[PDB]
């Protein structure tokens, strides 16, 4: 997310016994970084290997 | 600490008791706030 021109992430990473789509459960989203990047975004990729 | 004081704390005045707090905050985390919305507790800006 991108907010007056200050951008957020929220990073959390935990071990799970999953299949396939998604498991039902809570999570507390933690932030990650802080970038100020202040720029106009409208798409986005996901990289793979 | 223990004592009233005038605290300017990263920009955030205020007046009031400072104290050790046994509460967990995470790294990015800093100002603390009870039920009524004031400022619970605050970080130290140079040492943390
Ligand atoms: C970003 O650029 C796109 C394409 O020019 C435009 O449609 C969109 O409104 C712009 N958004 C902002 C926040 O300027």
């Amino acid at each position: 997310k991108n907010i007056d021109g200050y951008f957020k992430i929220y990073s959390k990473h935990t071990p799970i016994n999953l299949v396939r789509d998604l498991p039902q459960g809570f999570s507390a989203l933690e932030p990650l970084v802080d970038l100020p990047i202040g720029i106009n975004i409208t798409r986005f990729q996901t990289l793979l290997a | 600490k223990n004592k009233c004081v005038n605290f300017n704390f990263n920009g955030l005045t205020g007046t009031g008791v400072l104290t050790e707090s046994n509460k967990k905050f995470l790294p990015f985390q800093q100002f603390g706030r009870d039920i009524a919305d004031t400022t619970d507790a605050v970080r130290d800006p140079q040492t943390l």
